[PDB]
């Protein structure tokens, strides 16, 4: 397996910026995330070579994070907190649009492949519950039509 | 540009950690400096590192990451190691209800570099990392261009305002787990393992990053540094009660018609903070409880503490959730269980498997599915959790939902 060289290149920058490589191993595997949409299994041999790390190392380190998807590839995550204070005001409303405008709950890929929804633990804007991410960006949901015209910006 | 963001809502009685951040924008360099900014630097860069120590020491100023433990005697007892040091931000903030931190970071970023400049100086670390959990995406963008800022105008970099001090900031990224922010755990993710917490002793002041000594401050502890500089520690300590002095951030959520931060002395009363600043209750519904985060629950006899560190106090992280009379705490006691479950490393027997059944038994409960043995189970697991548990997350996994057994046994008694 090889990285293409736009992603390498970015993988080297985040190795060359902690003063060890080891330390860069959330920005790699942040990086080819953002990359493929996923960890692929058969991308985890070169990055820790490019780390100098054992291979069990690396491994382990992607099973750990939450944040990392072995087994899904998918464009888009949809965050969505399912933790006290959103629970309080109205989680469920939200999974309710989620379900209809993508046909999809927690846990699952639309058949397209681009959304996928990922029940999380409090994402500290609890103030705005309830609250969601879509990739990097996060948003309070306020209704369907808001959350349409927020998913329509993501093709 | 940045990642969006939501606007979170702030308001400030004292001007101090809020100047800028009560505004929802980024206030870069310029702005910064316009408004006084990197003046605490110049004259923390004119002081001996003693000195500043003992200034932050006589401040008063605690922990706000959760332990309260003051400031300059962590400091203190680090630098009675020999060097080299490192200075750790811990922006880890993943506690239920808990969005503090991230204004600062996300509004006022410069306010919280300078706090690190000078706590570096204080401790003599020439290398300081910013640890930002994962799902403050924004956040890591906003410092890291901050950090840029900073340098190009000299306050990083090699002799720092020509006083000879060599500082560069890191900015590390986590990647969604809450035991992250304990600190041996967060050095462990910053060594590039997995977040497992260490056993202690040793603690971090001692050996820490690189086995060498380390010291780990909370975004809004290192926040307060700048304006202890810049006031004095007298006038510092004027602020508030003498006991536990100074600004302090509360984010308050739930059922209250303000939800957002407030920046107010500790000596506010917790019905202050929710009738006086947050507006009272959505409907004027009767507060039922209070959920400090995800560590304790006060009843609403418990509502004239104060917001501060003394042992009837508050405490914590002054996070303030607001239940009132319609809430089901049985249904929120789930929830808390149910943050457990999904945060253990799983490393200490009692902690993986008790989080995991007080989430499994009480969900029980709560679905109306669970025997005389459940309950009974649910009982012991509650307090069984903490047993051999080397942090502090197993240590205080069922104390929230013990306090709620406790101090509302009607509601229990019915799902019975
Ligand atoms: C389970 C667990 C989670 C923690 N999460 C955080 C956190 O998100 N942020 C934080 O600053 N401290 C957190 N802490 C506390 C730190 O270990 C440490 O007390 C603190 O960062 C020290 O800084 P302070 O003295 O300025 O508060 C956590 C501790 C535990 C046991
Ligand atoms: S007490 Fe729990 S969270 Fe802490 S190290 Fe042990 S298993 Fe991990
Ligand atoms: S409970 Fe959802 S953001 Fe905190
Ligand atoms: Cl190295
Ligand atoms: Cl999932
Ligand atoms: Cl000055
Ligand atoms: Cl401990
Ligand atoms: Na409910």
């Amino acid at each position: 397996f090889e990285f293409p060289e736009e992603l390498k290149t970015k993988l080297q920058e985040h190795i060359n910026y902690f003063p060890k490589k080891r330390q860069a191993i959330l920005l790699c595997l942040h990086e080819i995330q953002n990359y493929y949409g996923y960890i692929p299994p058969e991308s985890l041999k070169p990055l820790a070579d490019m780390l100098e790390l054992p291979l069990n190392h690396v491994e382990g380190v992607v099973a750990f994070y939450d944040m990392f998807d072995r087994e899904d590839k998918a464009k888009y995550r949809i965050r969505v907190c399912v933790s006290i204070v959103c629970h309080l005001m109205g989680t469920n409303k939200l999974l309710k649009a989620l379900e209809n405008i993508l046909g999809i709950k927690p846990g699952e890929v639309t058949p397209d492949g681009k959304f996928k929804i990922v029940p999380v633990q409090c994402l500290g804007a609890c103030s705005e519950a309830p609250m969601f991410m879509v990739n990097d960006d996060e948003y309070k949901f306020e209704s369907e039509v808001q959350l349409n015209e927020i998913l329509s910006r993501y093709t | 540009s940045y990642p969006a963001i939501p606007r979170i809502y702030a308001e400030t009685t004292l001007n101090m950690l809020l100047k800028r951040a009560k505004k929802p924008r980024v206030h870069s360099i310029d702005e910064y400096l316009k408004d006084g900014g990197y003046q605490a630097l110049e004259k923390a860069l004119n002081m001996s590192p003693e000195e500043i120590i003992d200034w932050v020491d006589k401040s008063t100023l605690r922990g706000r990451g959760g332990a309260g433990f003051p400031t300059g005697k962590k400091w203190k007892f680090a630098v009675q190691n020999p060097g080299p040091r490192y200075f750790i931000c811990n922006a880890d903030e993943s506690e239920p209800g808990t969005f503090k931190d991230r204004i600062i970071i996300e509004r006022d970023p410069h306010l919280l570099i300078e706090g690190i400049i000078i706590s570096s100086y204080a401790i003599g670390a020439n290398e300081a990392y910013i640890y930002i959990r994962g799902e403050y995406p924004a956040g890591y963008y906003i410092l890291r261009d901050a950090i840029e800022e900073a340098k190009k105008k000299g306050f990083l970099g090699k002799n720092i305002l020509g006083s000879g001090f060599d500082l560069e900031i890191y900015v590390a990224r986590g990647a969604g787990a809450y035991i992250c922010g304990e600190e041996t755990a967060l050095i462990e993710s910053l060594e590039g393992k997995r977040g497992h917490p260490r056993l202690k002793p040793p603690y971090p002041v001692q050996k820490g990053l690189w086995g060498k000594p380390t010291v780990v401050n909370n975004v809004e502890t290192i926040a307060n540094v700048p304006f202890i500089i810049s006031m004095g520690w007298e006038e510092y300590r004027y602020i508030g009660p003498s006991d536990y002095a100074g600004p302090k951030l509360f984010p308050v959520s739930g059922k209250v018609k303000k939800p957002g931060v407030y920046e107010l002395p500790m000596n506010t009363t917790l019905r202050e903070v929710i009738f006086k600043y947050a507006g009272g209750t959505l409907g004027n519904k009767k507060v039922k409880a209070v959920f400090s985060g995800a560590l304790d629950c006060f009843s609403s006899e418990e509502l004239d503490i104060p917001m501060d560190y003394s042992p009837l106090g508050f405490g914590g992280t002054g996070t303030v959730i607001v239940l009132t009379e319609e809430d089901d705490i049985v249904e929120a006691a789930l929830k808390i269980a149910e943050f457990y479950e999904h945060e253990t490393c799983g490393q200490c027997t009692p902690c993986r498997v008790g989080c995991y059944e007080q989430a499994n038994l009480l969900e029980k409960i709560y679905k109306g599915e669970a025997t005389e043995q459940d309950w009974e189970g649910f009982d012991f697991v509650n307090r069984n959790i903490q047993p051999t548990s080397i942090c502090g997350l197993g240590a205080v996994a069922g104390r929230l939902i013990r306090q709620t057994l406790e101090k509302f046994p009607e509601e229990w008694e019915k799902y019975r």
